[PDB]
């Protein structure tokens, strides 16, 4: 009894070999700025945790984005602030410009640099084959950089990818769920968004790593190339695994929970059944075939695997033939 | 009981002061009013508690109430009128400014028109210098022309000492501590224009 | 019979309040931090949700009742900032439940409730006219005891951020002071104010 | 029964030999100007017929004086407007600049050129002997000019004399009681101000003329040189004649009402008594003696006479020794 331990194939000990204050976010002292520098213009969007507004910095007349954080555990607030600052400057990562507070109620707000307010669920169904390749590569730059800096995003989905299509500019946003990787650590399986949850979360396996993000990136790519959104459309967390199992096959799933000796939740017993590994060509049809190539299908297949350890790392993914034509244009 | 004293005593007539008999008995003060009220001669008689001689008695009563109103509007522009109204203002008989930042500044009655029929009595706050509708509904039937467009303005022309300071503080809209930029009202009014 | 929420919002004076959804309260995450603001939190919450109480002490039952009224108020202030809260308050606004602007040139513009402070105790509820964008005291005296903090400094501002289409046009007309037809020059104010100051 | 008719010793027929429209004020068509040219600044004063404000002509940014006229007979309004315009340009006469109206109430207002708000009654008690001479001469210039143009002021008093002492500038104001002289005409005896009413008004003698103004000018001079204001301080109109009779003597008064065969009020009989003509030196004392000279006393004596026909005309007055030293300085 008891689960087999796991560890990341890359950047396993980047946090071990850094000063505590890098990853000990509970101890981070927040340096507050002047709230009266920022005035609101319009609401951009909302979430469970936050309310988001476009605003103007009256000192220099520039547009900003203010993510107002609803009451949560101070712990969670510091975690996001530390991560945003550790990754600040990095490729395709959102730039945190300032942190402010309502001196009376003490509601904290994050101030980011302006991003053109079009996420991915917005045009990523009218993009060309090269466009999908191009933007997928840009997500991998951020995913490789934040992994290399010892951080897993834990909520990769289209709502969290901001695209200025006019300027071919991409930003990976919302790090309120991101967490530091420490080998051996048992993490919370309650992360992401149902449709982007990795198998490891759905079976309650806690010793996951950066690979979780690669599953989610798989779910995105499948959605974009096959033109089905979301790709795995589960009604609850248990059903979510049944949807995945209908595509990947139940054989590799029972192999997976054996390799890692994971005690399944009793309410999976009679629900999963027996399903074959389906061929990726099955989801191809006339509306989507212009986006589906053999390189796309090989790449997808190497991302969407039950075994987190067999999934491509973000750096490995970047090496795939699917991006050869992008990497060629990029060197210019 | 004097008719003037009765009328000014009625519910709704809280804004009126009691006009002096001297003022009415001097024909020169009522110049031109005979061309504005029906039954002028009899109306004046009722106001002055003089010997009268049906529904006709109620028709005279209306005219008396209209004439009294129009006399009032001239009377309160005079030094004595102002003196009396000023006394009522010091007691707050006219109500107080609903504007939070006016801090309950006592108000004065004003007419938006000098012609009878066009508008009911409104209240003028001397701090924010704006005009309001009376909160109490009993005052939604008193004609504005019985106070006139120039009463409060004359009052402060005559007693400038009584003009209050401009409000020290202003309302500042904040959302979660953030002020709202002016470019937000322009965008808000644009969207409302497109519907 | 009726629920506690339904009773409270039904009372004389509570005309500005909407009925908060049970879903919203039953989700602990929405009431984060409020346990550090109200005495008898556990029991106050129980009363609001019409759940079995814990009555021998006739004044302890009234102490819980106060805390329930305070907690409901503070939940309200959060709830009306949310899409559904706005939706409910917007319905009340379309009916004019919040009263109308006393400014003559606002032409009876329906108003919205606003708090001049987010802290309980500091100020009673005031009303915000979206046409002249100023803040007024309620005309009826029953509303001079409802805490402003139970509505909050940002409610009307959020509402128009969320439903900008509801923002009324600026007033077409202005009050113009005239004496015997003459306008009053602005030097006439600078001169008066001095006479009160010099006094 | 029937009073003896009277006529002015000067300018008796100036109106007869003019076009009707000069003196037929009932027929004068008022040419209204634009009210929105003028904006109020402050209240200057008030009276039985008018409210007076300082204002600013927003077209040329200049100070003006607006005399707002309370409801009276249109007749009276036209009378003033015609007289102000007939005398416009004349020496020490108030210049009427414009006439305006409130569209709604139709309240008419007169607009005059700015005058320094210092009426005689403020300074004329700290004036020197030469100052009284100088200003009295200036009044006589106006009084002679308006008499020569066929008009009697009918309300000469200190409130109606504006003095800019700094610039030695004097204006004779308020012509709302002024009227045209027609020989033979019976006028209203209800004019002036109690203290400045001439005996002819107090006995109900109606066929008066310009000489009425000379009586009033007497009452002003007596006030200024003796430092007693008002000089004849009557409690009512009857008492006013008693006060006059106490100084001028009852002998000349009964001679006066016999010469003109005037039926007295029966109640004047019972209050007048017997009084001697007092010497003007009687009113002289230490505080005033610096203002009293023999020339002053002769001049006063020739102004304050029951018989209006024995009073100096304004031109005759100007020739008196009292003004020799003034007329000399006005010879540069
Ligand atoms: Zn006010
Ligand atoms: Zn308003």
């Amino acid at each position: 009894s008891g689960p087999v331990p796991s560890r990341a194939r890359v950047y396993t000990d980047v946090n071990t070999h850094r000063p505590r204050e890098y990853w000990d976010y509970e101890s981070h002292v927040v340096e507050w700025g002047n709230q009266d520098d920022y005035q609101l213009v319009r609401k951009l969007g909302r979430g469970k945790y936050s309310e988001v507004f476009e605003a103007i910095n009256i000192t220099n007349n520039e547009k900003v984005v203010v993510k107002i954080l609803k009451p949560v555990k101070k712990k969670k607030i510091k975690r996001e602030i530390k991560i945003l600052e550790n990754l600040r400057g990095g490729p395709n990562i959102i730039t945190l410009a300032d942190i402010v507070k309502d001196p009376v109620s003490r509601t904290p707000a994050l101030v980011f640099e302006h991003v053109n307010n079009t996420d991915f669920k917005q045009l990523y169904q009218t993009l060309t084959d090269y466009d999908i390749r191009f933007y997928m590569y840009e997500i991998l730059k951020a995913l490789d950089y934040c992994h290399s800096m010892g951080i897993m995003h834990r909520d990769v989905k289209p709502h969290n990818v901001m695209i200025d299509h006019e300027h071919r500019k991409l930003r990976l946003i919302d790090w309120g769920l991101a967490e530091f990787y420490h080998p051996g650590q048992e993490y919370n399986v309650r992360v992401a968004s149902r449709y982007f949850k990795g198998p490891e979360l759905l079976v309650d396996y806690q010793m996951y790593d950066y690979s979780l993000d690669m599953w989610s990136l798989g779910c995105m790519l499948a959605s974009m190339i096959f033109r089905k959104e979301p790709f795995f459309h589960g009604h609850d967390n248990y059903d979510q695994l049944v949807r995945i199992a209908k595509v990947l096959g139940t054989e590799d799933l029972y192999d997976y929970i054996d390799k890692y000796n994971i005690e399944l939740d009793p309410r999976f017993n009679d629900i999963l059944g027996r399903h074959s590994r389906k061929r990726w060509e099955r989801f191809v049809h006339s509306e989507n075939q212009h986006l589906v190539s053999p390189e796309a299908l090989d790449f997808l297949d190497k991302l969407l695997r039950y075994d987190h350890q067999s999934r491509l790392t973000a750096r490995e993914a970047m090496e795939h033939p699917y991006f050869y034509t992008v990497v060629k244009d990029q060197a210019r | 009981v004097s008719w003037i004293s009765w009328f000014c005593g009625l519910r709704g007539n809280e804004f009126f002061c009691e006009v002096d008999e001297d003022y009415i008995q001097d024909k020169f003060n009522l110049t031109g009013l005979n061309e504005q009220v029906p039954h002028y001669r009899q109306a004046l008689d009722m106001i002055l508690d003089l010997e009268p001689d049906p529904n006709q008695s109620d028709l005279i009563e209306q005219a008396a109430e209209m004439l009294y109103g129009l006399i009032h509007a001239r009377y309160i522009l005079t030094n004595r009128g102002i003196a009396q109204m000023l006394e009522k203002y010091q007691q707050g008989d006219f109500g107080y400014c609903p504007r939070v930042y006016c801090e309950n500044q006592p108000m004065l009655p004003i007419g938006l028109s000098d012609i009878p029929g066009e508008a009911m009595v409104k209240l003028y706050c001397p701090k924010c210098m704006d005009v309001y509708t009376p909160k109490s509904s009993r005052h939604h039937h008193t004609d504005g022309a019985y106070f006139g467009t120039g009463f409060p303005h004359m009052l402060f022309m005559v007693h400038p000492e009584y003009r209050p300071k401009r409000p020290a503080n202003q309302f500042v809209p904040r959302l979660y501590g953030f002020k709202i930029h002016p470019m937000a009202y322009q965008l808000q009014l644009q969207a409302a224009s497109n519907f």
